[PDB]
């Protein structure tokens, strides 16, 4: 019974509860499931072209903004005149540019040179960046077919070649696939065979952030397994400069003086930042590094504020605040902001009263403000993504970035209250008691207002164990093109040589797994970082030194063939069985297969090498009732090898007696039945 | 008194149709707490049962909420909203008002629905060589038939054994082995069946 | 999360005594009462017993058909449920379960196939079908215990294909009849894997 | 000031002078006019609409990508009420050539 | 606690179970809850307003 | 949704009858057990009593200080829960509540304030507070029952104004103290709605 | 016996700070179906109560998932996670064990975290026509103290003060005192506090 029911309903207690605990943490997860930052990518203006070198310019102080780009024929010469009010001519004398935006890789896509030129230069950095945002996750691209990832991709419509109506002389078809911000998220999503949602946002300069509100929701709600968010704004004509102008805008020097008293202007800088955006139980389950995690994010709009392009006080307060509400964390739960800093000197000040609102009314610590825009410059659809570049960085790097031309603090805003402390100077952020959390805001000029909160990665990482083995895992490298496998040896060479101590067997397991199969592939196993450093320094420059090398388009399954007699020395097993424990094991298996029948067991015999097999009467496996099934022995031994590490046949091929090692490998015949 | 707790058998259930599975109960299962203590288990074939709906209406965690359950003092029903391919299997009307549960219930014949086909008489006398060898199995085999409603006679019976298999995918039929064991004198002294899929009975024999 | 992992199978005759062990992890052992099914193959079926919760204390519940025979007990600090088997006859021959409750089994091992058996391992008497004039067929008479697969062509054909269930004979044994229907000459293979008894047939009319 | 998120579907298409040729009194509204993103930004403006007003951009499938983005931000809760919605006008004669 | 043996444990049988009807609703208001087209205005071919 | 609004407060001597109806719509009347709980005045709350469901039937246990004094009932096709009060004294000046449980009280009224007290309806007597030499006030002594709203400056000043909870003398009467705290000749007025005593009072040192 | 539960009956808590108020069980409260049978209920000063958590961790719907909740055999701790304008009130820990329910508990005063403040003691002797009109009521007034830890004495003993202390505030977060002593004619011809705002007595008279 049940103690008259005690035990019955108190049965029944027990999983409505438990049911219960299990229905409301699935709200939770709907809700508020932390989303992690897989891998980050980033052409940022300047020499940005990793987050690892985009750390190099925040942790150092140094401006990006340098001048106008000449790469992309731009006039120059009809866009300053003395004559503000001229049009065609712009106010800003520089400004962060990319050096890199004008060139691209066709032939690595499946792009056409006539088609990659008509492609816009902001569509052309997303590919390159996808693979990028991939690699560093150790996830390999060509993986991700038919797979739920969406891309959600931010852009501004800009213009980049001629008049869709006039057409072209050589890029007539391809204009339309390249002038669009539709395919910006499509193309990533064909090139990659992303079967996930391709959303490409617009939202100004808010459309990176808002971008991954929308990548957070996917996964939250699950639509897609893995997201793929990030914005750009690539600045191929020098329109944008000259118009923005014409509001008076621009700051003359193109550089984003956020809260400073000499802003003259919000300036400008072209950028593109990327990031892959997973749920914290599927990041963590796959094993996908886990750099920072981002708990809420929230979109809001202006309103009707004084115009379309003057920010909202309240909205932007209302945006700030949602995101803490959204996320669980509050105003004194985020150590430091990294706010729009747009640099004009009408949208600072609302914009921080807005900070002093939502944060700096209840703090315990001043709040560390920063601005990416002061050392990059304002990137537009690109500031959202940067942002969260920097606060994850920081977070990485455990110090707070400076803030450049900051440190006359703008008059307009109190800073009286002291909650709020501009980050002039780099400010450590170790790890602490407080799990470390970060807001990043984005408002656009289209009246959206978007705010993020990042918590650093839950530092469960930490626990793994240490070990070495004998195993000299292959070092695989591949790419699209010879010239790119002389040059990722190259990179990878300095990498190994700019950060050394790195383990082998933690090189090649990246190498191998994080690393698309691309057709043109080096691989070599190293020994030393020495003689590994030095077959990257060979196969730099093309020389096959201690490595195989081999173009392999339209190739990816083996056949294992079974070559007869021939290897009368019969010494290589015992190397292989000693270093190998499978070959200790397998090797074992078929032996005591062929015992029954053939008493000889092989490996008495096996460690009888040919210098003492020759005294009694005997040649180097001459007998054919012993060297057979000696042959046998390690013949299926070694194709179980190449299944032990992963390479089936494809067919089985056996030229005298491989037809026994058909019978094993291929499964007709049993290990007993082919040794007999 | 044991409360009386049978699910209806025979229930053909097709992809993507709603239907409703009914339960008896004579002595009523609406306890004094005003929740009914009647459970819903469904035994996946070459797997585990699995919870589904407890308290009469109270669904289980993991199991979709495609399963919806209510029912009345005696009266209950387990609104299965939708059957998709892997909702096949033995719905059971356990009761929880009165422990011991020995019994689980006879369970409920989940199928996949179709229309009635024609099951494909075949009797076979027995090899020779066995009856040489000391036994005699003459099988009147039953292929591709549905719903599973016949047994076979074995006239010119209690002898005979039940084998059948449960549902295939893309055929969605049954096939059943009435084999008759049998001993050395008697061979020399017919089998039936009385499916839904024909009337009059077809008489074969070996 | 939570498993519930059995173990303890294998193959007995009618009157000794048999192993169940029932493996917990994920949760607290001593909160719920830990219960016992039993499967008959391919019927109905039917419950043995289970112990009360440590913090309830009372007492173990059996089924009418187990009394003095089976008995069950229950530890946290090693968290093991056990099914004791003893003095076993021949309808203990299924395949038990650990349910995870004394009136609410809402979990559910994975199933131990325990069988009592008066039978020993031989090799099947494959026994063919000679078609009337149609489908072919061949017998799997004689055989024991029950890992078994019959194929046709030697698994080429595929289509048609109807491998019967086990057979449960008063003599311990088992027959499988596994049959082809396509006009025509076929061959069936049976494998019987602890006998070695490995058969190749040819059938015709 | 009420929550209501303005998501529309748009292909970015080119209406007047290049962004580099402003004319006489369309100087700098060539782009606060013309860019996809503040399609959405004037109906929340006028409007006085608070909410996510987002620009989605899918080709032809925008306007029901507007429409399903626009419910998920219903369904968890972020506007009250929602605006989804698609547009194609094409001012110059370059997409159908 | 005095009649028969259950008249507190069932009183949270009870909040748990609305709890569960509650938060399971929340589910299939969060991803399944209908959302109805208040109004259609539309800007298409042949006259169309 | 659920609701369980009450109704029956009111000014009473010690030693009758007062009324208490606990409204119940949303839900099934008769599933839950009705309880009664008393709160007094900004303290301590103290539970009354409550009544089984009468699928469960039971009894209806009362707390020790309302033994003989008051009961409980219950009804399903009108929906009412009964808090009966017979024999009252000074105590049962609280406001009482409709509980949704006898031992989980999930729900909760919104609170009926039953007074008990000996006073009658008449104004009070407004004595001021001449500042030592600072802050100004005025007490409002001797007044009953309790609507009351205490201004200065005829609702001018708002800044410093404490209006002073009602103080419970013996005599069943009440004491309100509204002082502000501002350096200066200020204004008080107290309005006692059911006499309609509206007194304005000038205070200095 | 009866089982003793007894909370911090004090938290002062700030808004956006985490808190965690425990409780005292002389008796185990960890029944024998492995859940605790203890009640969290936070009466809104000026609204009803409400049932924040059962079982001792299962929190209820409706409310927000900032009342999060766990404990021991004896020891029980609601980790209110964070703390905000709206939540200032009493919390009760009411064990739902031994059936009466009478006692509440005295109730934790839940308030406003700031700093400590200097109440400012204010004599008020009594207006002369009320002394000629039957009365005197002479008030040592309290303001702008916190928290309230003090009751006035009078001395010169006590025995005739009530006291009519107020709730708290939003944009001050203090509270205010006042100890009226009510007295009669002929007795009218000091007070001093001890709240841990000062350290000595500040004794002035009327």
């Amino acid at each position: 019974m049940a103690s008259t029911d005690s035990e019955k309903v108190a049965e029944y207690l027990r999983r409505a509860t438990l049911d219960l605990r299990a229905a409301r943490q699935r709200i939770r997860e709907l809700e508020g499931e932390p989303v992690a930052v897989v891998a980050m990518a980033c052409r940022l203006p300047g020499g940005v072209s990793t987050p690892e070198e985009f750390w190099e310019l925040l942790s150092e102080g140094r401006d990006a903004v340098a001048g106008l780009p000449t790469d992309r024929g731009w006039d120059l010469d009809s866009l300053f005149h003395p004559d503000p009010t001229r049009s065609g001519t712009a106010h800003q004398r520089g400004g962060g540019f990319l050096t890199e935006a004008t060139a691209f890789d066709p032939a690595f896509f499946g792009m056409s040179p006539r088609e990659a030129l008509a492609v816009d230069p902001q569509q052309r950095l997303m590919l390159e960046l996808s693979w990028e945002v991939l690699e560093r996750a150790g996830i390999p691209p060509t993986s991700l077919q038919a797979s739920p990832t969406g891309v959600f991709v931010g852009l501004i419509p800009q213009e980049y070649g001629p008049r869709l109506a006039e057409g072209g002389e050589g890029v007539e078809g391809y204009l339309m696939t390249g002038t669009t911000t539709s395919v910006a998220s499509g193309r990533i999503a064909y090139t990659l065979g992303l079967e996930g949602p391709a959303i490409s946002v617009d939202t100004a300069c808010s459309s990176s952030l808002v971008a991954v509100h929308l990548a957070c929701q996917s996964l939250r709600r699950g639509e897609s397994s893995l997201a793929m968010a990030g914005g750009v704004t690539v600045m191929p004509t020098p329109g944008m400069l000259v118009d923005f102008s014409r509001m008076n805008s621009l700051a003359p020097d193109g550089r984003c003086k956020a809260f400073s008293a000499g802003a003259n202007g919000f300036g400008m800088a072209e950028g593109a930042g990327m990031l892959l955006l997973e749920r914290l139980s599927d990041a963590r389950r796959n094993g996908h590094p886990v750099l920072a995690v981002l708990r809420g994010t929230a979109v809001n709009s202006d309103g009707a504020s004084n115009g379309l392009s003057a920010p909202n006080g309240r909205a932007q307060v209302r945006v700030i605040q949602q995101a803490l509400a959204e996320s669980g964390l509050g105003p004194a739960d985020i150590d430091a902001v990294e706010a729009h800093g747009t640099g004009t000197r009408l949208g600072d000040p609302i914009e921080a009263r807005a900070l002093f609102e939502a944060y700096g009314r209840d703090r315990e610590q001043p709040l560390h403000l920063g601005s990416v825009k002061s050392n990059l410059g304002h990137t537009q659809a690109a500031a959202g993504v940067a942002g969260v570049i920097k606060m994850v960085l920081a977070m990485r790097a455990g110090t707070l970035p400076r803030t450049l031309h900051a440190s006359e603090r703008s008059k307009e805003i109190d800073w009286s209250s002291g909650a709020i402390s501009l980050l002039d100077e780099p400010e450590p952020w170790p790890a602490g008691a407080r799990p470390r959390r970060a807001g990043v805001s984005s408002f656009g000029i289209s009246g959206t207002n978007a705010h993020a909160i990042i918590e650093e990665a839950p530092q469960v990482v930490e626990g793994e164990r240490v070990e070495a083995g004998d195993v000299v895992a292959p070092w695989v490298l591949s790419a699209s093109s010879a010239e790119g496998l002389r040059a990722q040896a190259a990179r990878l060479a300095a990498h190994l040589r700019e950060h050394p101590g790195q383990d082998p067997r933690d090189i090649a397991y990246s190498l191998a797994t994080g690393r698309a199969a691309l057709p043109h592939r080096a691989a070599f196993a190293p020994v030393d970082e020495s003689a590994a450093l030095r077959v990257l320094d060979g196969l730099a420059t093309g020389n096959a030194d201690g490595a195989a090398v081999g173009t392999s388009r339209a190739q990816q399954r083996a056949v294992f063939v079974f070559p007869g007699q021939g290897w009368q020395w019969a010494g290589m097993a015992v190397d292989l069985l000693d270093t190998s424990p499978v070959f200790a094991a397998a090797l074992r298996e078929c032996a005591d297969a062929l015992e029954p029948h053939l008493d000889f067991e092989v490996i008495p015999f096996l460690r009888a090498e040919a210098a003492r097999r020759e005294q009694d009467a005997a040649l180097s496996t001459e007998r054919v009732d012993v060297v057979q099934p000696v042959m046998f022995a390690v013949m299926v031994s070694l194709a179980s090898m190449w299944r032990a590490h992963g390479v089936e046949p494809a067919a089985v091929i056996g030229h005298s007696q491989g037809e026994i090692a058909a019978a094993c490998v291929a499964g007709a015949l049993s290990l007993d039945d082919a040794a007999r | 008194d044991v409360v009386m707790t049978q699910s209806p058998l025979s229930l053909p259930v097709t992809p993507g149709e709603p239907a409703s599975i009914s339960c008896r109960s004579s002595q009523s299962l609406l306890h004094s707490n005003g929740y009914n203590y009647l459970d819903w288990y469904l035994q996946k074939p070459g797997q585990s049962p699995q919870l589904l709906i407890y308290l009469g209406s109270n669904r289980a965690s993991g199991v979709p909420d495609r399963f919806s359950g209510s029912g009345s003092g005696t009266d209950f029903t387990l609104k299965i909203s939708r059957v998709e391919a892997e909702d096949v299997g033995v719905y059971y009307c356990m009761q929880s008002l009165q422990t011991p549960r020995l019994t689980f219930g006879p369970g409920t014949k989940v199928d996949i629905k179709r229309t009635v086909a024609a099951p494909s008489v075949f009797i076979f006398p027995p090899s020779d060589e066995q009856l040489k060898s000391g036994t005699a199995s003459v099988v009147c085999l039953l292929n591709n038939f549905y719903p599973r409603g016949a047994k076979v006679q074995w006239k010119v019976s209690g002898n005979s054994q039940e084998s059948v298999t449960e549902q295939d995918s893309k055929d969605s039929t049954y096939s059943l082995s009435s084999t008759l064991t049998l001993s050395k004198a008697d061979y020399e002294k017919a089998c039936e069946v009385t499916h839904q899929g024909l009337s009059s009975p077809v008489t074969k024999s070996f | 999360e939570v498993q519930l992992v059995q173990s303890g199978g294998g193959l007995v005759q009618p009157g000794r005594s048999l192993r169940l062990s029932c493996t917990a992890s994920g949760f607290t052992f001593g909160d719920y009462a830990m219960s016992w099914v039993r499967q008959a193959p391919g019927k109905g079926l039917e419950w043995v017993g289970f112990i009360r919760s440590k913090a309830y204390g009372g007492t173990t519940e059996y089924a009418a058909s187990v009394k003095g025979r089976f008995t069950i007990s229950r530890d946290d600090s090693k968290s093991i449920a056990y099914l004791q088997m003893n003095s076993l006859k021949t309808e203990d021959t299924a395949v038990y379960y650990c349910t995870r409750g004394g009136t609410l089994f809402d979990y559910w091992g994975q199933g131990t196939l325990v069988t009592v058996s008066s039978a020993s391992t031989k090799g099947p008497s494959v026994f063919p079908l000679a078609p009337s004039s149609a489908a072919l067929g061949c017998l799997v008479k004689d055989y024991f215990p029950e890992p078994v697969t019959v194929s046709w062509n030697s698994g080429a054909l595929t289509s048609g294909v109807h491998t019967f269930p086990a057979v449960l004979q008063s003599s311990g044994l088992y027959s499988l009849s596994s049959v082809v229907t396509v006009p025509s000459t076929y061959i069936c293979n049976v494998n019987h894997k602890p006998s070695n008894t490995k058969v190749d047939k040819k059938v015709e009319p």
